[PDB]
C-alpha cells in the first residue's frame, strides 16, 4: 500500500493533495474493497472500504480525506507456556488453567450437523492453543476493551477540522494501521496509529516471537496514548508518505528518528525499493498539479536494476556461455522500466528471485548495505558478481521454462484477466521498486500470469473548492454472480485512464443509470 | 473560502452510476446507513453474509469442515460474544446506524431473494451485532492477531 499527502506550498494551485492506494489480495473475500457515496443533511462521505464494514475507511469529501497502509502494530503477544502438573508454571508456582466446556455444530456431508465439544483453556495471559509441534501458546490481544472502532472511523471521516479529527483518533479505538490525512484547510498528517502495549523491555523482534509465559515479568497491562506514537504534521518537506516501510522516512527531511521512540513500536529494517521511490517521487518534485501527481503514481521503475545491473552486466559479458552473454546484452539495453513491451523485464525478475530471494527482500547479496543515512540510495551493487552470474545462468533456464523464451514481452505474459476481458499488463513487484503495484502470480502452462494482489482502490484527490478527484477499482464494484460490474474497469486500469469521482449532486444526476428509492 | 454548500437530501434514494457505484442519499444518518447496507447486499451480498456467518462462530455449522478452523479460532478467542458486548456498549446514536445497516441488508435480501446464494440464506436475518462481530474479527483477529502467528 502507498499513501501520499501534499501540503499546499508544494503544489501549483495551493490545495492539498491526497493519494489512497491500498494493496490487498484480489481474491480474498474479506479484503474486497467497495466504492460508495453517502449523503445526509449533516455529512457527506465518498470512498472505499472492505465489504461488510458499515463505515468508509478510505474516505474523503469536500473538506477532508484519509487513507491507510499497514504498519503491523504488534498489538498481541504469543506466550510460550511451560506445562506442568495439569497447569502451567508461573512465577515459580504451578497455576491452574481457566477451563470452559463449550461446543459448536459441524455440518455433515448429508446436511445434518454433529455436535462437537470444544474446551477453552485460558491462562492469566489469555486463550491457549497447542501448535502442531506440541507448543502450548497463550495469545494476549490488546485493545479487547475498545468497542468504538467503527464510530471512531465515522467521526474521523466526518470531522470538521484537524483538531476534531485528532480528538477522534485519540480515543484509541482503531488498533492498527498507518493513517494519512489532508484537508481543504491545508493540513496534512501522518500517524503511526494502533494500540501498543506498554513494555519495560525488549525490542519489537523480541515481542514478535514467543515471549516466556512463565513470569509476570512479561505480562503487560497498559497501552500507549496517541502522543507516544510517531506522528508528523505539516512537516518542512511539504508532504508525508508511507509504503509499508517503517515510520522512519515519513517525510523528508525527517522530523524524528528511531531513538525517539520505544524500540518495540516498529522495525528498523531496510526500506523496500518501492518505499524509496515513494520518498524520491515526492521530495524531488515541486509545484505539483493533480495531473502530475497522478502521473507520478504510475511509476514502475525497476529500481533493483539500477542497483545491480551496473555490476552484473560486465561480469556476465565475460562468461563463456554465449547465451549468458546475450542475456547480458538484453538486460543492458533495457530502460529498466516495467512496460508491456519490455523484452528484458521477465528475465530480470527471475534473476532477482535468486539474487534477493522469492519475495525480493533479501539483502545479503548487495555490496553496500542499506543505511538510514542514505535511505533512498542504498543498498547498492553486487557483492559477488561471479556468484550473481551463476544466478543469472540459472535464471535464464528458469525464464525459458516459465515463459518459453528469455525475451518474451512483459505485457504478453503479464495479463489482467477478469471475466472475458483480457488486457496487457504493466508495472510489477513493489520490492523490485515498482511504485504502482501488481504482484503477478506464477505463470500457467502457457506462461500467462495475472495479479494476485496489488492495486485495488486507487484515488487521487485535490482539495480545491469544489474538490476534484479521480479513481479506479481494479476488480470493479461487485462480485455477485452475473454482475456487469466486475470486469468493467480493468480495461481502463490497463491504460491508467481514471474516472472522475462524482461528489456533486448535479454530476451524480447526470450519470445516474439506476434509481432505487427506499424507506427505513 | 467556505466549502461549497452541502446538499440537503429531501428523500431517501440510491443513485447508481454506470459502474455500479451507489450514491446513497438519506434524510438522516440511519437512513443513509440503511441505504449503504442495501447497496452492499446488492453488490456483495453473498460474501458479506458468509463472512457475517463466520463472525457468529457458525462457520462450521453452516458450511462444515472447511470453516471449522476459523470457527475454533473465533470461539476460543470469544469473538462472537465480545461482539455482543461491544454492540451493547455502542452509543445509542451509532447503534441506531448499525441496526439500520443490517436492516438494509435484510431488506435487500427480502426484496430480492433470487439474488442471494442458497448456502448463505440460513445466515439471514443479520443484526447490528453481526456487523460489529465481523469488524471485530477483521481488525483484531485477522490484521492484529492472525491465527497464523499464534498457531504457526
Ligand atoms: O488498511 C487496509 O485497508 C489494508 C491494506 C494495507 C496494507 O496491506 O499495506
Amino acid at each position: 500500500s502507498n499513501s501520499w499527502a501534499v501540503a499546499p506550498g508544494k503544489t501549483a494551485n495551493g490545495n492539498a493533495l491526497l493519494l489512497q492506494n491500498p494493496h490487498l489480495s484480489w481474491t480474498t473475500d474479506y479484503f474486497t474493497y467497495y466504492e460508495a457515496h453517502l449523503v445526509t443533511p449533516d455529512f457527506e462521505i465518498y470512498g472505499a472500504t472492505q465489504i461488510g464494514l458499515p463505515v468508509i475507511r478510505f474516505a474523503f469529501n469536500q473538506r477532508m480525506g484519509i487513507t491507510n497502509t499497514v504498519n503491523g502494530m504488534v498489538g498481541a503477544t504469543n506466550y510460550r507456556l511451560t506445562l506442568q502438573d495439569g497447569g502451567y508454571l508461573y512465577d515459580g508456582q504451578v497455576r491452574p488453567f481457566e477451563r470452559r466446556q463449550a461446543s459448536y455444530r459441524l455440518r455433515q456431508a448429508d446436511g445434518s450437523t454433529v455436535d462437537k465439544p470444544l474446551e477453552i483453556r485460558s491462562s492469566v495471559h489469555g486463550p491457549v492453543f497447542e501448535r502442531a509441534d506440541g507448543t502450548a501458546v497463550a495469545v494476549r490481544v490488546a485493545g479487547l476493551d475498545r468497542p468504538g472502532m467503527l464510530e471512531q472511523y465515522f467521526d474521523m471521516i466526518t470531522a470538521h477540522s484537524f483538531d476534531d479529527y485528532e480528538a477522534a483518533m485519540a480515543r484509541m479505538q482503531v488498533p492498527t494501521f498507518n493513517i494519512v490525512y489532508a484537508d481543504r484547510e491545508g493540513t496534512i498528517n501522518y500517524s503511526f496509529n494502533g494500540v501498543a502495549p506498554k513494555r519495560a523491555e525488549g525490542d519489537i523482534a523480541f515481542w514478535q516471537g514467543n515471549v516466556p509465559g512463565d513470569s509476570s515479568r512479561y505480562l503487560w497491562t497498559e497501552t500507549h496514548p496517541l502522543d507516544d506514537l510517531p506522528r508528523v504534521t505539516n512537516p518542512p518537506g511539504g508532504f508525508v508518505q508511507n509504503s509499508n516501510d517503517p515510520p522512519w522516512t515519513p517525510t523528508w527531511p525527517v522530523t524524528y528518528c528511531p531513538a525517539n521512540h520505544p524500540s518495540y513500536l516498529a522495525p528498523q529494517t531496510p526500506h523496500s525499493l518501492r518505499a524509496q521511490q515513494s520518498v524520491r517521487l515526492m521530495s524531488e518534485n515541486d509545484d505539483l498539479t493533480l495531473e502530475r501527481f497522478m502521473a507520478l503514481q504510475f511509476s514502475h521503475r525497476a529500481v533493483m536494476a539500477d542497483r545491480t545491473l551496473p555490476d552484473l552486466i560486465p561480469a556476465a559479458l565475460i562468461d563463456p556461455d554465449p547465451e549468458v552473454q546475450a542475456a547480458a546484452r538484453l538486460l543492458a539495453a533495457w530502460d529498466r522500466d516495467f512496460t508491456s513491451d519490455s523484452r528484458a523485464a521477465l528475465l530480470f525478475e527471475e534473476w532477482a528471485r535468486l539474487f534477493a530471494g522469492q519475495n525480493f527482500a533479501g539483502q545479503a547479496a548487495f555490496a553496500t548495505p542499506w543505511s538510514l543515512d542514505k535511505p533512498v540510495s542504498t543498498p547498492y551493487g553486487v557483492r559477488d558478481p561471479k556468484a550473481a552470474v551463476d544466478q543469472l545462468r540459472t535464471a535464464i533456464a528458469n525464464t525459458k521454462r516459465k515463459y518459453g523464451a528469455i525475451d518474451r514481452p512483459f505485457g504478453d505474459a503479464s495479463r489482467m484477466i477478469l471475466n472475458d476481458v483480457n488486457v496487457p499488463g504493466a508495472a510489477g513487484y513493489g520490492n523490485l521498486g515498482s511504485f504502482r503495484v501488481f504482484t503477478w502470480s506464477d505463470p500457467d502452462e502457457n506462461g500467462i500470469r495475472t495479479p494476485v494482489h496489488g492495486e485495488t482502490w486507487v484515488a487521487m484527490i485535490e482539495f480545491s473548492t469544489p474538490v476534484r478527484a479521480y479513481g479506479l477499482m481494479s476488480y470493479g464494484n461487485s462480485r455477485q454472480p452475473g454482475t456487469t460490474h466486475y470486469s468493467d474497469q480493468i480495461e481502463r486500469v490497463s491504460r491508467a485512464d481514471f474516472r472522475e469521482l462524482l461528489l456533486r449532486r448535479e454530476q451524480v444526476e447526470a450519470a445516474v443509470q439506476e434509481r432505487t428509492p427506499f424507506n427505513f | 473560502q467556505a466549502p461549497i454548500a452541502a446538499y440537503k437530501p429531501r428523500s431517501n434514494e440510491i443513485l447508481w452510476d454506470g459502474y455500479g457505484v451507489p450514491h446513497i442519499y438519506g434524510v438522516d444518518a440511519p437512513s443513509a446507513f440503511y441505504g449503504y447496507g442495501w447497496a452492499q447486499a446488492r453488490s456483495h451480498g453473498d460474501n458479506i453474509l458468509r463472512l457475517y456467518g463466520e463472525a457468529r462462530g457458525k462457520g462450521a455449522e453452516y458450511w462444515g469442515p472447511d470453516y471449522e478452523q476459523t470457527t475454533v479460532w473465533l470461539l476460543t478467542n470469544g469473538v462472537p460474544e465480545r461482539a455482543q458486548q461491544w454492540y451493547a456498549q455502542q452509543s445509542p446514536d451509532f447503534r441506531a446506524n448499525l441496526d439500520a445497516f443490517a436492516a438494509g441488508i435484510n431488506a435487500y435480501a427480502q426484496q430480492n431473494p433470487d439474488d442471494i446464494s442458497p448456502e448463505v440464506r440460513q445466515v439471514l436475518p443479520v443484526s447490528g451485532a453481526d456487523v460489529v462481530a465481523h469488524a471485530h474479527r477483521l481488525m483484531n483477529f485477522l490484521y492484529v492477531a492472525s491465527p497464523g502467528r499464534t498457531l504457526g
